[PDB]
């Protein structure tokens, strides 16, 4: 009925805001990355640092893993994306073509494509082997908060300031569905469902919002955290009890009851905006991470 | 960008 995260973990070493944290699809690590330019990998269980990457020129504002959790992307300010090899922490390749910040990007379930968004309000996908961009997608108004894939790759979700939401078809690049809002607000994060069928996406009116995105139906509002200014990272917990998992502008992390929308948990600790969250793929371990008057990652447990 | 109010 409610999970019971405690903190096991506080993780320093960026020496400026943090602004994404992912475990590894094998769950042995987390990945941050920061406003200072690095991408830091950490031990999930222990929490010990391991390494620091670095080669962006400015800062990052998103990392994504591969599925064999052999590869990193990171998106910059620098207007680039860089495919890092994690072992030995070189950069493979640099995706050149955004015109401006690089916000969000993600592999896809096959890991030989990456989708990128931008303040360029282009959506990009880019073939992993060659480093090539395979298209451009004119897809928004606005700067691109969120870009994902569904779960075999076939779908793209992206969110942006412009106040919509569009999914994708990969292969072809064609919009298949647009979901609007009469009152428009700014839309700063948006992902699917593990099972595909549901997008969830995050406004800048302190509502979080699960969408049947075929029937284009709002099947749950989530609400009572603080999201007015920040594109902050929410997740589906699939581990234990099913959960929404949010960051807050109150300096929180949020726990929602998938069905029900009750609030389980807030989690305290934080001195900043909690930026982002992450949810561990085997165990009930959420990250989170804050921005410039914190600056540290923490590891959470529960026993559900 | 990410770390900033941009909205």
């Amino acid at each position: 009925v409610k999970p019971n995260y405690a903190l096991k973990f506080t993780l320093a070493g960026h020496t400026k805001a943090v602004s994404s944290v992912k475990f590894s699809p094998n769950g042995e690590w987390l990945a941050s990355s920061s406003a200072d330019k690095l991408i830091k990998i950490w031990g999930a269980y222990d929490g010990k640092f391991e390494k620091t990457i670095s080669g962006h020129k400015l800062g990052i504002s998103d990392v994504a893993w591969s599925s064999d959790s052999n590869l990193l992307v990171s998106a910059s300010d620098d207007k680039t994306l860089k495919i890092w090899d994690v072992s030995s922490g070189k950069c493979l390749k640099t995706l050149k073509g955004h015109s401006n910040y690089v916000f969000c990007c993600n592999f896809n379930p096959q890991s030989n494509l990456i989708v990128s968004g931008s303040f360029d309000e282009s959506v990009r996908i880019w073939d992993v082997k060659t480093g090539k961009c395979l298209k451009t997608l004119p897809a928004h108004s606005d700067p691109v908060s969120a870009v994902h894939f569904n779960r075999d790759g076939s779908l793209i979700v992206s969110s942006s300031y412009d106040g919509l939401c569009r999914i994708w078809d990969t292969a072809s690049g064609q919009c298949l569905k647009t979901l609007i809002d009469d009152d428009n607000p700014p839309v700063s994060f948006v992902k699917f469902s593990p099972n595909g069928k549901y997008i969830l996406a995050a406004t800048l009116d302190n509502t979080l919002k699960l969408w049947d995105y075929s029937k284009g139906k709002c099947l749950k509002t989530y609400t009572g955290h603080k999201n007015e200014k920040y594109c902050i990272f929410a997740n589906f917990s699939v581990t234990g009890g099913k959960w929404i998992v949010s960051g807050s502008e109150d300096n929180l992390v949020y726990i929602w009851n998938l069905q029900t929308k009750e609030i389980v948990q807030k989690l305290q600790g934080h001195t900043d905006v909690v930026i982002s969250t992450a949810c561990h793929p085997t165990e009930n371990i959420i990250a989170s991470a804050a921005l410039e008057n914190d600056k540290t990652i923490k590891l959470w447990k529960s026993d559900c | 960008a990410r770390t900033k109010q941009t909205a």
